Formats: structure tokens, sequence, C-alpha cells
């Protein structure tokens, strides 16, 4: 969809930390997922067709693409959970992050039942 | 090849189709095949049934598409139109239906440009609000050529203010009658053109509501009230009096049909009237003419029928009867003065009575009337003189009278203190007829000035913001008129100051002046003689009668004949004298050597200049059909030279990349700041107004940020109007909605970016099994079915292959059988086309292994081989797993072959030499690049080269891998099954993978 991709672009920009347009590896670590060095290489090999190695959006979203989703979503609020209980706090948001004050405004605009937390059937909505 | 406008000589532009094109012109054959340079001809609509209110909405920018638009909307009584903020507004020639009622007035209150339909109320809202947010005042400027509908816009203007601002208020309405009576006159032009020009002030309290008005006026036409031309009247007030003034008036005033006077008869002398008002006016009021040809037709203006709404008009704004009827008593004065004759001088006996009518209504003694215009002081005067006496007299009692009307019209509505003020200004109209004289002078060259104005402010301006604050606007270049301007004012050398001049000096001379003028701007472009004038109608002018002016609005030849005795205003003191002495006390009050009429006229307009260029303008453009003051006539040429001469059409250009709002980006944001919870204002404030322009509509491509100042582009008004908003609500509002927005974008950002984890991570996996697959299908023993079809010169031949792989010693066994014949080429030349999937990668090679990767789909083998001194193979290989056996299907075509060479005349050795290959990766089509050549033993000791050039590309469209550049190894051996009958080879060859 025409959504789906201007979500992604926004996403993309947390990749281009530099803000160049140009790392996948830095961004993969961080976001707490243990595959190594050696397959960034041969993935990125698919989409550079110049030979530059320069990552282009274009390219990031091709490189994703396979031949499931429903079950992607769910391992995304697994990221969210540190534990894993089936509801995101502040103090966990706050490590997927990286003010306080603002964590909690952002935990507090999700929360649609009212618990002081957000859980997976309102992680959705937030997403769409 | 879409059709497109061309110029015509009557409609401005025409439809057509471009047939065929030289360097700087083209033909267009019309909707006659014509010439036309291709800077005349434009891009159309696509749709000529569709009008878009804004001309910047059209999809083709241009003077032709402008011209159509304007026509397409003119065709459904749409009068107004838009340039940005700027209004074309054409004459209906009849009223339209409820377009300016109350009900309408209403409905335009607080809206947006762009949120209504182009209306002249919406200019005036405009202007209000403006004035009421950026405290700041207004002037509201309509300009157009003679009867093009400047006044009439100027009444709907002001009636739209004072309806919708008001609370009395009306007076500034119920004047206009009052004015139009002593200022307004018909003419070859207009039927009720303004003969003076009018700066009309409506004033605002704190509350921004109306607390009265002030009414500029500027040099009423002098010569009218003595003469005019055949089809031209004198002002409407001596017509309004004649026809509807109470039989008792009529006698007191001793008024009679207009036929009898000579300041009314050598014009028109009938009166505007239909079939119902004519019954109304007496007999002993129509003239001979009247009576022979009938009224004078006009929807507006009816004689009889004015007189009882000015009658009207003048209760409603507080005149008493008895200054009512001082003003019809002057009126008659006047009207009688001129019935005074002279003789060889003395006054001849039939205008005796002349003489006691206009004495007594002047409120004169006979004796001192008759000396006064008889006698010079002290010696007698001529005939001629004497003529020039009277109408002198005249002149300036009307004059005086007119100052009075409109002083007594400011007297209406009186403020004793205002804050702002919005302005309406009505000019007359540009104009030009057979003989042009001072007054026409005088009056296009006031159009000059606005025209500068508008240049000045919309032009220049604009384009100097643009560049200050660094936009990258297009320039927009076009022809100036100050050069026009300088040549009028200037000092010491400018025509007004030439004309003071030839007042000033001894013996004064028209012809003097003229030579002047032409001597001191001898190659000026705003200048010339008579004798290069187009028409041949005015040829015979020498150089000192007369000159041309290229004004704006065209070039216009004036006979400078009367050009000194009108630049004087000055009044003799025996004429002075007697008027200011009169019994009447009305006529005292009228008046509280050289006055120049020009220089006062300069001075006035450069200190209305000074009133302008300190408020905020607004433009209307007022543009005539036709000539012929009829409804539905489009004159396409005559309009087109009005949007040019205008400089409409070069503001279209303009908005093609121009901004007509913006603000300060500054002032924007700390009035948001100010209610921005403390979190939202720690974020970049560009990012801020990008989120709030994002939330009121907008996309990135209507704003850009300038240095200083935020634009916005055309058709975005009340975008920008809401975002300008002040209102804490509104602003707590929007602060709030796109708080909001950030939250969930943060939000978005971070889950999408969990979800692009997620995806990359089982991508590769994805990767991996797949190369896994591939590869667990080479682990053991795989048998092999080849087959080719070969054309080589025309020889047609077939060979099945049959044989085992074993990918992890890299070895191949195969036989080959040819099942037509005889080969017609050696088996050798085909070993390289006779499945390197199952070449042997060690350990650390099988990252580089893309045969294993496309497997089992497989991929396409292309090869072009070419032996040296003779002919090239092509092959296409398709290679893929069909159940547990690889199979292998190849096509060959030969050419250029040598009948006698090595290859169809069989001289190679049944033997073959080890060969390195050189793989790489083919980045672009997703596969591999090899070169290699293949050395063939001929039989007398020599080498038949083979060079390949090769191309692999998968069949799916699944993951494969790219390798790093590396080559493989190979041995190959021939030999032959000593059992079979049929014409083979079989092959043993071994290949390993190595860096
Ligand atoms: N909007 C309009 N509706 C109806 N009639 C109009 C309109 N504008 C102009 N006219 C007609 O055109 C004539 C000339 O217009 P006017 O405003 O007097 O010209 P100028 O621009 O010289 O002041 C008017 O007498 C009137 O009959
Ligand atoms: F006749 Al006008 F302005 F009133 F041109
Ligand atoms: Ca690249
Ligand atoms: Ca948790
Ligand atoms: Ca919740
Ligand atoms: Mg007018």
């Amino acid at each position: 969809t025409e959504e789906q991709i201007a979500e992604f672009k926004e996403a993309f920009s947390l990749f281009d930390k530099d803000g160049d347009g140009t790392e996948l590896g830095t961004v993969m670590r961080s976001l707490g997922q243990n595959p190594t060095e050696a397959e960034l290489q041969d993935m990125i090999n698919e989409v550079d067709a110049d030979g530059n190695g320069t990552i282009d959006f274009p390219e990031f979203l091709t490189m994703m693409a396979r031949k499931d989703s429903e079950e992607e979503i769910r391992e995304a609020f697994r990221v969210f959970d540190k534990d894993g209980n089936g509801f995101i706090s502040a103090a966990e948001l706050r490590h997927v992050m990286t003010t306080d004050e603002e964590v909690d405004e952002m935990i507090r605009e999700a929360d649609i039942d009212g618990d002081g937390q957000v859980n997976y059937e309102e992680f959705v909505t937030m997403m769409t | 090849g879409k059709p497109v406008w061309a110029p015509h000589p009557t409609d401005g532009f025409q439809v057509g189709n471009i047939v065929d094109i030289g360097p700087d012109s083209l033909t267009i054959e019309p909707l006659k095949t014509f010439l036309a340079l291709i800077n005349q001809v434009f891009p159309a609509e696509e749709d000529s049934k569709k009008d878009v209110e804004d001309n910047c909405s059209l999809m083709y920018l241009n003077e032709a598409t402008l011209l159509h638009n304007i026509k397409v909307r003119y065709s459904k009584d749409r009068i107004y139109t838009y340039v940005a903020n700027i209004l074309i507004a054409v004459n209906p020639y009849f009223d339209i239906p409820k377009i300016y009622s109350s009900e309408t007035i209403k409905s335009y209150q607080g809206k947006s440009l762009g949120t209504m339909p182009p209306h002249v109320f919406a200019i005036a809202d405009k202007a209000f609000r403006d004035m009421k947010v950026l405290k700041l005042s207004q002037s509201i400027i309509v300009s157009g050529e003679s009867g093009a509908g400047k006044t009439e816009n100027t009444k709907f203007v002001l009636r739209y203010l004072t309806e919708s601002y008001g609370t009395i208020d009306d007076r500034i309405v119920e004047a206009n009658p009052l004015l139009e009576a002593f200022g307004n006159a018909k003419t070859v032009r207009n039927n009720n053109s303004s003969r003076f020009g009018k700066f009309v002030e409506i004033h605002f309290n704190e509350k921004s509501s109306v607390v009265g008005g002030f009414v500029s006026h500027y040099l009423l036409e002098k010569s009218r009230i003595c003469v005019q031309g055949k089809e031209e009247r004198n002002y409407h007030i001596f017509y309004r009096l004649c026809a509807g003034a109470s039989e008792d008036i009529r006698e007191r005033l001793h008024l009679s049909s207009p036929d009898n006077f000579r300041y009314l008869n050598r014009g028109c002398t009938r009166y505007f009237a239909n079939k119902e008002t004519d019954k109304q006016i007496l007999q002993n009021r129509k003239s001979p003419e009247y009576l022979k040809a009938g009224s004078l037709k006009d929807p507006l203006l009816d004689d009889h029928g004015d007189f009882i709404r000015m009658c009207t008009a003048m209760k409603k704004i507080g005149l008493d009867d008895e200054e009512k009827l001082d003003l019809f008593r002057v009126v008659a004065g006047v009207l009688h003065l001129g019935n005074i004759d002279f003789e060889e001088c003395n006054l001849k006996n039939k205008s005796t009575q002349a003489l006691e009518y206009c004495a007594e209504l002047l409120g004169l003694d006979q004796d001192d009337l008759r000396v006064s215009l008889t006698t010079r002081v002290k010696v007698p005067l001529k005939v001629e003189q004497a003529n020039n006496a009277r109408d002198a007299l005249a002149k300036t009692v009307y004059s005086h009278l007119f100052d009075h009307v409109v002083n007594r019209v400011n007297q209406c509505f009186p403020f004793e203190t205002s804050s702002y003020f919005i302005g309406v200004l009505d000019i007359a109209g540009f104009e030009y007829f057979e003989h042009n004289s001072f007054e026409q002078f005088c009056i296009n060259y006031c159009n000059e000035k606005l025209q500068q104005f508008f240049n000045e402010r919309i032009l220049k301006e604009e384009q100097e913001l643009y560049q200050k604050e660094g936009l990258g606007v297009n320039e927009v270049h076009y022809v100036d008129n100050q050069d026009c301007i300088d040549l009028i004012e200037a000092r010491l050398v400018g025509i007004l100051d030439i004309l003071d001049e030839e007042n000033r000096l001894p013996q004064p001379s028209d012809q003097h002046f003229t030579s002047a003028v032409h001597q001191k701007h001898k190659d000026h472009f705003r200048l010339s003689i008579p004798r290069k004038s187009k028409l041949a109608i005015h040829r015979n002018i020498r150089d000192d009668e007369g000159f041309i002016i290229r004004h704006f609005a065209g070039a216009v030849c004036y006979e400078t004949t009367q050009f000194v005795e009108k630049n004087n205003d000055a009044l003799h003191m025996s004429l002075e004298s007697l008027i200011c002495e009169s019994r009447d006390k009305f006529i005292r009050e009228l008046f509280e050597s050289f006055i120049s009429v020009g220089n006062k006229f300069k001075t006035q307009l450069n200190l209305l200049l000074d009133k302008l260029r300190s408020t905020g303008a607004s433009f209307i453009r007022c543009i005539k059909p036709n000539l012929k003051m009829t409804s539905h006539h489009f004159e396409g040429a005559q309009i087109l030279s009005q949007l040019q001469c205008s400089g409409m059409v070069s503001v279209l250009d303009l908005m093609q990349g121009g901004f007509p709002s913006r603000a300060s980006f500054h002032e924007l944001y700390n009035m948001y700041k100010k209610y921005m919870p403390d979190k939202l204002a720690r974020l970049d404030p560009r990012l801020f107004c990008k989120a709030l322009f994002k939330a009121l509509g907008l996309n990135e491509i209507d704003y850009k940020f300038g240095l200083t100042k935020v634009f916005f582009r055309p058709g975005k008004f009340a975008e920008f109007d809401q975002i300008m908003k002040s209102d804490p609500d509104h602003l707590a509002e929007l602060v709030k909605r796109v708080n909001h927005w950030l939250i969930c974008s943060r939000w978005k950002k971070v889950q999408w970016c969990s979800l692009s984890v997620i995806k990359l991570k089982n991508k590769i996996k994805y990767r991996a099994e797949a190369v896994s697959k591939g590869e667990e299908l080479f682990t053991g023993v795989v048998p092999i079915l080849v087959e080719l079809d070969g054309d080589v010169n025309g020889h047609k031949f077939s060979v099945s292959g049959e044989g085992e792989g074993d990918a992890t010693y890299g070895k191949l066994t195969l036989k080959f059988i040819c099942t037509t014949g005889k080969l017609p080429v050696p088996w050798p030349t085909l070993v390289t086309t006779f499945v390197q999937c199952f070449a042997r990668y060690p350990d650390h090679m099988r990252q580089h292994d893309f045969f294993k990767s496309a497997m089992p789909e497989g991929y396409v083998q292309e090869r072009t081989i070419f032996f040296k001194d003779d002919g090239n193979y092509k092959t296409r290989a398709e290679v893929k797993f069909e159940g547990d056996t690889l199979v292998n299907r190849i096509e060959l075509k030969g050419i250029d072959f040598k009948e006698d060479g090595n290859i169809l005349g069989h001289k190679l050795e049944y033997n073959y030499n080890s060969h390195n290959v050189y793989i790489m990766a083919d980045k672009q089509k997703n596969g591999i690049k090899v070169n290699f050549k293949i050395r063939h033993n001929i039989e007398d000791g020599s080498v038949q080269l083979a060079d390949h050039y090769q191309q692999n590309t998968p069949i799916g469209d699944g993951p494969v891998l790219l390798p790093d550049n590396h080559y493989l190894s190979y041995q190959s051996a021939l030999s032959k099954d000593p059992n079979e009958k049929r014409d083979h080879m079989v092959l043993l060859e071994f290949v390993t993978a190595a860096g």
C-alpha cells in the first residue's frame, strides 16, 4: 500500500542515522537481533545493481520482500517486551528508544483501556 | 500534436493545429491555413468547456488560456475571475440578478478567498480582514479604461463594507446620486462617465466599526460646462433638473427644454428615458431632437427617474430643501449665463432676458454683471474676449459648486477620530477620441500613475521579496511605464513644467510650448511627432500643433491647441470680485496671474500616492468587453490588449512559480508556542510548522521556507487563513492535533523499524534456506540428460547426452550421441557447450557458487563462441532439475564458417587442453559473466583459437548467490565407446573452483 511504504520510509531514517540516505548491522544489532556480519554483505548483494554498495530506499523495500506477516507483527511486540508478560512498560519502551517524562506521555497516548501499559490488541491500532 | 491557440485578428486567439514548423515561424490549420510565429502560439486547456475561478488553476498559464477562460466565464455571466488575490471584472452591460443583493453581501462575510466564487465582495472582505488583523489601513484600487465598470464596482465595494460593518451608515452609499449628478456626464465611451477622480475612504474605530468617511475629489473637467460634442452631454444635473423639476421650480428658475441653452444645445439634448418614464416628462421639457429621434437608451440611467432618486438621496443624507433649492438656483444661473451673446463690445439686445435671469439667480446686480463680462480691468473687451469672460465665470462657479457638493457630502458622515481606513480609488478611465485635448491628457496621465503603482506593488516589489528571501522564483520581465511618467512630471524638463513656463513668459504660445516638449525629448521612447501616427486621420497635424504619448494602454495623439489656456486655473480679479460680492449668502460661501492646473493635479496625485504606499493594497482590474455598450459581446482582441496593458498577463506568468500568501516565520511560530505543552516546544520550529501545514491540508509543494518568511502557493488562501488565525481555542486545538500526530509518528517509526528488523532477519533465513536446498541437491551422484539442436551453415544436426555428475569430486561423466548421422562439426568444438552446477566448490568457496544456488529451478546459459579467422557459435542452454535428474536443453547456431576451415573441414585433433575460466558477477542481470579462450589443436601442430563470451541468469525470481571474482579449473578427456556404432563422444571432465 501507499501508506505502508511511507511508514517504512520513516523507519528507514532510523537506519540512516547519519541522514545522508545510506549501517543495517548497527541498527539490526541494536534492535536486539543476534545475526552476525556474514549474512549482511550477502543480503545487500541482491539489490545493489550498480555495485557501489550504496544503500538506497527503493533497495530497502525490495530487499525485505519474500515469497506469515501476522506473526511478524507479534514478533515486533516481543522486541518491546524485555521479559514477555503481555504488556509494555515505560522502562521497557525506554530500552528500545536508546526524556523520561516524554516516554510517559508516549506510553499514555497508546493505552486505550487504561492499565498504564500497552498490549498487543492495541499495539496494532497504533501501527495502522 | 494536440490543438493549440494561435493569433486571430479579432478574437485575439483561435484554435488550430500546427502543420509545418520553421526556425521562427510555423503554420496553423484552423479547427485559411496561416502563418504564426512560435512565440505567439500557446498550449490549450484540454477541456474547452471547463472554466476555473482562479486562472492559476489552469493547466497552462498563458495569455491565450487566460483569454479563453475569461471568455467562457463571461458566456455564463461569471464576470469576476481571479489571478491569485487580484480580480478581473468584465463589464456585463446588464444587471445580473441577485449578485449584489444584501443576501449576497452577508454570504461573503468572514469568508476566505476561494471559499466563495470570485466577487468584488470578497476583495472588500479581504481588505477588512487585513485591516482588522494586521492593524493596517487598506486601499482598494479599481482600474480600467473608460466604461469598464470602475464606478459601478466602487459602489459595490462601498455598499458591501457599510452594510457589513456598520450598525446613518448608508450615507456613504446614498451620497453617490449627488456626486454623479454634478460630476458625471454622457460620453461616446460611457453614458455615465465620471469626469473627476475620487478616493472614498471608509474610516473605522478600534472595534473595526464604521465611524464615517471621507471623499477626495480630483480635477473636474471644466470645458464640459460650456461646450460638448454632438453625441455628448454636459453634467447630468442640468438634464435631471430639466426633465424632473416641478412646474413651480421650472417657473422660478426660468428653465425650458435643453435646446434653449448654449451650454447644452451644441451637445446631445435628448433625455435618458424609456416608454414608461417618457410619459412622466412634460412636453415643454423635451427638445426638437428628443421629439424627432426619441429618448436615449440605458439600463441604468433615466433622467426623470434619477432626479427623484437624487432628491430622495439629499433628504436621506441630511440636506434640507433650502440647500437643494440653493444648488438648483446656481445650476440654472450658470445655464442662463451661457445665453448671453455679444456684438460690436456690447451685449446683444436679445440676450437682455438672459442677463436678468442670470444676475437674479446668482444674486448679482445686472449692471455689474454686464460690465464685468464686457470690460477688462480699465479698458473695453472684444466680442471673443467677452465670451472668454462669460465662460470663465461659468467654469469657476460650477467648479466651486462641485467642491461644495463633495464638501457637503463629507459633512454627512464626519468622524472625530479613527484608527484605520479602507479607501477605494475610482479615477477617470483611460480615454481617447478623434480630437484629444488637455482633458484627455490629464485623465490619461492619472491612468499612467495608477498602472505604475500596480507595477510597483505587484510586479516590482513582489519579485524583490522573492529574491531578498532567496525563493528562486523565475524573474518576469515587462515594459515599465515610469519613463512615461518621467516625461510628464519631471522637474524643468517635464511636459507640465514646460507648460507652466509657457504660462509664465510674456507672450504665451501653444506651439512654442509644443516645440519645447519635442526639442527637450529628442529621442524618447514615449514621445513622438503627430506625423509618426498609425492612423492617417491625424497626419496633417504639424510638429508644434500636437504630440503623441505612447501610454501603457496605447499611443494617444494630442492636439496641443488650447493647452496653455486650459493649464491656467486662475480667474481675473474683476470676475472674482463680482461673484464673491454676490448678495446671495450661498454664493459668497462658495468662494470661502497663473495657477497651474497640471501641477496642482500632480501634487494631489502624489499625495494620493503617499496615502496608497502606506496602505495594504488590493486590485480589481475592470475590462470593457466591446465598444457598443452591448451585453454578451466578448471581443477577444479588445479584451486581450486590456489584459496585456494591465499587466495581468505578466502577473499570471509570475504566478506559475509565485507565492501570493506569506507570513513571518518567527511571528507565526511564537503565537503557537504560547500553547505548546513544553515538550513539543523543544521540537525544531521548522518541523512543527511542517506538521502544522500537514494538519491544515497543505502538501509540501504548496509552501516554501524563505530566509525569514514562509510563502504559500496560489489557491491556498483558506489554509493560510486557518494557519494565521489568532483565536486561543483554535491555536490550542491545532497544537493538540499536531501533538497527537507527533506521538503517533514516534510510535509508528519505532514500530515499523521493529518490523524492518524482523523482515531483514527473516530474509537472511530465506537466503540460507534456498542456498542449502540448492546445495543438498548435489550431495550424491546425480543423473544427467542433455539435448542439443544445432544449425551450422545450414547443416542441421541433433545430439542426445546422458551420464552423471558428482559435485563433491567435480566430476562429469557423459556420453553424447549424434542422432542425425555424422556430426557436421568436430566434437571438440562442442565440449564447452556439452551443467557447471557440478563444479567442485571447496569449503570456503561455497558462498561463490551461483550455479547450485539457482537450483532446482535453474538458469539460462547464453554463449557466443568466436573461432578466430573463422565462424562463430551462439548457444542458449536451459539447465534445471526435472525430478532427481539434472536436465539441459541447448540450441546452437553457427554462421560464417569457412567450408574448408578447421571446423567444417574437420581438422581438429580428438583431444583437449586444460583451461581456467574466469567467473564474475553480473550485478545488473542478477547472474554471472564469463570470459575464456579455448585452444584446440590442429593436426599439423598449430592451434585454433576459440573465444567464449558467456552470461548466466536465473530462471526463477528467488534468491541466488552473486560471487566474488574467481576461476574454475577444467581438465577434459575425450574418448570413444568401443561398442558404439553411432557418431559419438565420451566426455570425462573435472572442475574445481579456486581463488
Ligand atoms: N457590474 C455591473 N453590472 C451592471 N452594469 C454595469 C456593471 N459594470 C458596469 N456596468 C455598466 O457600464 C457602464 C459604465 O460603467 P462605469 O463604472 O460607469 O465605467 P467607469 O469604469 O468609466 O467608471 C455603467 O453605466 C453601467 O451601465
Ligand atoms: F467613464 Al469612466 F472612469 F467613469 F472611464
Ligand atoms: Ca548501489
Ligand atoms: Ca513487558
Ligand atoms: Ca493497554
Ligand atoms: Mg466612472
